[PDB]
């Protein structure tokens, strides 16, 4: 029925898809900033997510921040020092945007253990909008998850909250999740969680809505295939701890499949 | 892309939550356009949410019935949206338009650009959560354009839990009024619903004064709703089975002056079910629509 839109889903996944493009940053990005890494990237990544578990925040306002945060640091050159503030800046923003209560300015500060000021928090978050020129209704990978669900038959909420768990872990590591679309991760993503709970691969249905087979979404699957495996003893947590939680079905805790047969 | 060294303030026309809105002259090109300043030196939150949705939301809605807006100043203490000058809201429009009526072709104008405007706006994954005359702007050429997008929202499919309680009262879906989990498109399309038989009228079809004697005005009109019109009803977190059941009046008493094919359009935007309630998208091929054209207003 309307709760899914059934005369604009396909307008609007087309838009998404257009979207997605336009609201890209910059795979190579990294290397050209002189003083931050990848490491410092996924520390700041795994602390947003624990932010949202203590402000009970949704899912999409974490995958916004973080599209915010990657895109600002694509044009804007950062001392490690300032990395923090600009992911309070960015989760503050994201909150407005996507949250019915986003926490109160003071509780960005809060989180920060007074690193910041709210002048510094509220002065970022103008910058962020200046450099983002507003544009923050980005396509995250899971308005992708989410119409890829509604081809479950049966659904499964194992599969939807697995394959919500395997995108978020992606959010972590810019290599190699940057240079993957969020269509293309939540896609590898829904493939990984059914074939492992369920056995069953990306179906024809959802090759006719997006034009993707097991053929293209293939080196994305390897990649999150092995970030499955390995998740364990990746240096970040947070994301695992969380999908114990049986809000989450508790899926951090199903084994991840030794292969995938292709 | 602009300053605004290059505009001349005219008059004020109008005001929303964070300030006043102001009619101005580019003084380099000649274009009229209005300024809503946003206050931020009083904003102890930062830039308002409202605001932040507002300008995300419209700079990607590019339609001919969507107001346009054109650019936005970002100073330190001040920010300021440059949308397009469009003369009137509907509003005004109807009052003024009272002895004569407003011209059918001229609703059926109206209407037709309103659902293009919102299909668009569906389209892009864009709720408006407001519609109401005062929201909807003419200009002198005809055109109508949805406006006021500060309690919009982008919206995910299938769409998660809102802002409940949104909408004005008297533009409010019935959906709304009963608390339900989850609202979607057919929430504007009742808006809609509304303004139609308004434009018809002159006057608010649902006028009530608290969301109860808004939901009994409803029920009043379109008959309390059952499970056999509308499944799920009488679950709905503010349903009551002690809700008073009036029967559906024929439909031709609600707006009398309406033709077969009006009716038939109207009686599809106020459909209860919101899963049986048409789409902006549908209504665009209604029969209503036949001979419709893009005149003037009269005034
Ligand atoms: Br067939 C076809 C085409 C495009 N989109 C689709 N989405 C879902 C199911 C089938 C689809
Ligand atoms: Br014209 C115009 C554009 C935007 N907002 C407006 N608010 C009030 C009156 C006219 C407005
Ligand atoms: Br526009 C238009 C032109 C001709 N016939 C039409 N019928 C229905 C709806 C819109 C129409």
């Amino acid at each position: 029925g309307v709760n899914e839109v059934p005369d604009y889903h396909e307008d609007i996944h087309t838009y998404l898809r257009e979207m997605e493009v336009k609201c890209k940053p910059k795979v190579g990005y990294m290397k050209k900033q002189p003083d931050i890494t990848n490491s410092m990237r996924a520390i700041l990544v795994d602390w947003l997510v624990e932010v949202g578990e203590e402000y009970k925040l949704q899912n999409e306002t974490l995958h916004l921040a973080v599209n915010y945060i990657d895109r600002f640091l694509s044009s804007m050159s950062v001392l490690r020092g300032k990395l923090q503030l600009v992911g309070t800046a960015a989760m503050l923003l994201a909150s407005k945007f996507e949250e019915i209560y986003p926490p109160e300015v003071a509780e960005f500060v809060y989180i920060t253990d007074d690193t910041y000021t709210k002048k510094q928090v509220l002065r970022m978050e103008h910058l962020v909008l200046k450099v983002l020129a507003f544009d923050l209704a980005a396509p995250t990978i899971n308005q992708f998850l989410t119409q890829y669900f509604l081809h479950q038959q049966p659904a499964n909420c194992k599969v939807e909250s697995l394959a919500m768990f395997l995108g978020e872990l992606s959010l972590i590591d810019a290599d190699p999740y940057l240079k993957y679309l969020p269509s293309v991760i939540a896609a590898a993503a829904f493939h990984l969680a059914l074939y492992t709970v369920t056995g069953q691969s990306w179906p024809e249905s959802l090759v006719q809505k997006t034009g993707y087979t097991l053929e293209t979404l293939k080196p994305c699957l390897l990649d999150l295939h092995q970030t499955y495996l390995r998740a364990p003893q990746h240096a970040q947590q947070s994301i695992r701890e969380k999908y114990k939680n049986s809000k989450y079905h508790g899926v951090s805790l199903l084994n991840p499949p030794e292969t995938l047969n292709v | 892309p602009g300053s605004m060294e290059n505009f001349q303030k005219v008059e004020k026309i109008g005001e929303g939550t964070y300030g006043v809105v102001y009619k101005a002259r580019n003084k380099l090109t000649g274009e009229v356009v209005a300024l809503k300043k946003i206050r931020l030196d009083t904003e102890t939150e930062g830039v308002p949410s409202t605001a932040i949705r507002e300008i995300s939301l419209l700079k990607e809605l590019n339609h001919p019935n969507i107001v346009k807006l054109l650019d936005v100043i970002h100073t330190e203490n001040k920010l300021y949206l440059v949308f397009e000058f469009l003369h009137q809201d509907l509003k005004k429009f109807m009052d003024a338009s009272a002895l004569t009526g407003i011209p059918l072709p001229l609703i059926k104008s109206y209407l037709f650009q309103l659902l293009q405007g919102l299909a668009f706006c569906h389209s892009h994954r864009v709720l408006h959560r407001d519609l109401k005359p005062q929201n909807l702007l003419i200009n002198t050429e005809g055109a109508i354009k949805l406006a006021d997008f500060g309690l919009a929202r982008a919206f995910g499919v299938p769409v998660r839990t809102y802002t409940h309680e949104v909408v004005t009262l008297w533009y409010r879906a019935p959906e709304i009024l009963l608390g339900c989990k989850y609202y979607s498109t057919a929430v504007d399309i009742w808006s809609l619903g509304c303004i139609f038989a308004e434009m018809v009228t002159r006057r608010a079809l649902f006028p009530g004064d608290s969301e109860i004697d808004q939901l009994f005005r409803i029920f009043r009109t379109l008959g309390t709703p059952d499970e056999v019109v509308w499944p799920g009803v009488t679950s709905m977190p503010d349903y009551k089975p002690s809700f008073p059941k009036w029967a559906r009046q024929d439909f031709s008493k609600v707006v009398p002056p309406l033709d077969e094919d009006g009716r038939s359009l109207l009686s599809q935007m106020l459909h209860y079910d919101p899963n049986k309630r048409i789409s902006a998208k549908a209504a665009l091929a209604h029969p209503f629509f036949q001979d419709v054209t893009k005149p003037v207003p009269h005034l």
